[PDB]
Formats: C-alpha cells, sequence, structure tokens
C-alpha cells in the first residue's frame, strides 16, 4: 500500500485537520538547492488549506 | 509580521545581576533584634551551604 502520508503544522501553531498522502516524488534536483521538491495532495473542505501559502 | 511571525507571552527575568561576572542573587536581611550580624550571616553560610 505506497499509500503513504503527510501531517501539516501550519504557521498558526495549528496542525491541519488531517494529513494528506504525499502524491509522489519528483526525480528533479533542483540547481541551486539540490531542492527536490515532492507534491503533496491534501483535501480542503472549508478552504482551510487556500492553496499558495 | 502577522504573517510571518508568531508569538507568545513568557516569562523573563526583566533585571540580571552577574558578580565577579557570575550571575548573581542578592538577598537583604539583618539580625533578629538581640541578635548581632555574624551570627545571621554565620546562618545564611548554614543555609546557603545547604
Amino acid at each position: 500500500n505506497g499509500k503513504a502520508k503527510v501531517s501539516l503544522i501550519t504557521s498558526d501553531g495549528i496542525k491541519f485537520p488531517q494529513d494528506g498522502t504525499l502524491e509522489f516524488s519528483d526525480v528533479t534536483v533542483d540547481q541551486t538547492t539540490g531542492s527536490i521538491t515532492l507534491r503533496a495532495i491534501f483535501p480542503n473542505p472549508d478552504h482551510t488549506m487556500m492553496p499558495g501559502m | 509580521f502577522s504573517a510571518f511571525s508568531s508569538s507568545r507571552w513568557e516569562y523573563g527575568s526583566p533585571r540580571l545581576e552577574r558578580y565577579n561576572g557570575l550571575p548573581s542573587m542578592e538577598i537583604l536581611g539583618q539580625a533578629a533584634p538581640g541578635k548581632s550580624t555574624g551570627e545571621a550571616m554565620e546562618l545564611m553560610e548554614q543555609l546557603a551551604s545547604k
């Protein structure tokens, strides 16, 4: 069950109500940072996500 | 600031002491009437000792 998980603690000190599964693992290495930024897909019933943050 | 900043109240000592370069806390008292200081001082030493 590759179905992974990730939990948030948002900048308010309050972890988002529930986790969401890490979508996948990029194979890319940010030149400057070697940043292999992954992708997390999280539910936002309440719009308490507000992407862009 | 409310964007990047996150805060709380807390306790800190709004004064501080170091004595001969060691953090110190002063105490102040006196000998009981009919008692000389060194007797008091001796007791601090004992109570300080422990």
